[PDB]
């Protein structure tokens, strides 16, 4: 349980981690492509667990 | 580059720092983040 | 050149070389005057920020907060942690606000 | 409970569930 939630404060090649502020900077076609790093990740360390 | 132009007026940000000069128009498409030129590399770089 | 050329001469060139500046001069070599302002964007509360309004503090309620930029959703109570004065927010086991 | 499985309760050990916040739950 740790390590699912230690991982999700990674980047996965992104700008940031942080989803709020990926939104809160870029507009919506490059912020698609910020965030969809993120879900892979995110789908991968679920998997995995 | 690292943000919009349009969603910066409601942003809050550490440091902000501004650098003044005067080129020509052949090298304004050299002030870029990773080139290389006479105004580049041994005047002004900016990082990648 | 391998000769120690002291003093302007041959093959040893001044560092400083300023071009002719001419109000009818040539386009694409004509002046043009750069601003470059950079910036350092974090998730940790900031130093200058936008023209915005400073509203009020509500406690014990679902709320959505900013602080310094630093955004998000929750409740907000008061806590008895021991900041120094220096340090401005805290942040418990595995990086979480 | 006997004083053996009292023994037992106690020498299991069983803010760090404070950071289950995320999406996750323990259920009973």
């Amino acid at each position: 349980l740790n390590t699912l939630v230690k991982q999700l404060s990674s980047k996965f090649g992104a700008i940031s981690s942080v989803l709020n502020d990926i939104l809160s900077r870029l507009d919506p076609p490059e912020a698609e492509v910020q965030i969809d790093r993120l879900i892979t990740g995110r789908l991968q360390s679920l998997q995995t667990y | 580059y690292g943000v919009s132009p349009t969603k910066l007026n409601d942003l809050c940000f550490t440091n902000v720092y501004a650098d003044s000069f005067v080129i020509k128009g052949n090298e304004v498409s050299q002030i870029a983040p990773g080139q290389t030129g006479n105004i580049a590399d041994y005047n002004y770089k900016l990082p990648d | 050149g391998n000769k120690p050329c002291k003093g302007k001469g041959p093959n040893c060139y001044f560092p400083l070389q300023s071009y002719g500046f001419r109000p009818t001069y040539g386009v694409g070599h004509q002046p043009y005057r750069v601003v470059v302002l950079s910036f350092e964007l974090l998730h940790a509360p900031a130093t200058v920020c936008g023209p915005k309004k400073s509203t009020n503090l509500v406690k014990n309620k679902c709320v959505n907060f900013n602080f310094n930029g630093l955004t998000g959703t929750g409740v907000l109570t008061k806590s008895n942690k021991k900041f120094l004065p220096f340090q401005q927010f805290g942040r418990d086991i595995v990086d979480t606000t | 409970r006997s004083p053996i499985e009292d023994l037992l309760f106690n020498k299991v050990t069983l803010l760090i569930c404070a950071q289950k916040f995320n999406g996750l739950t323990v259920l009973p």
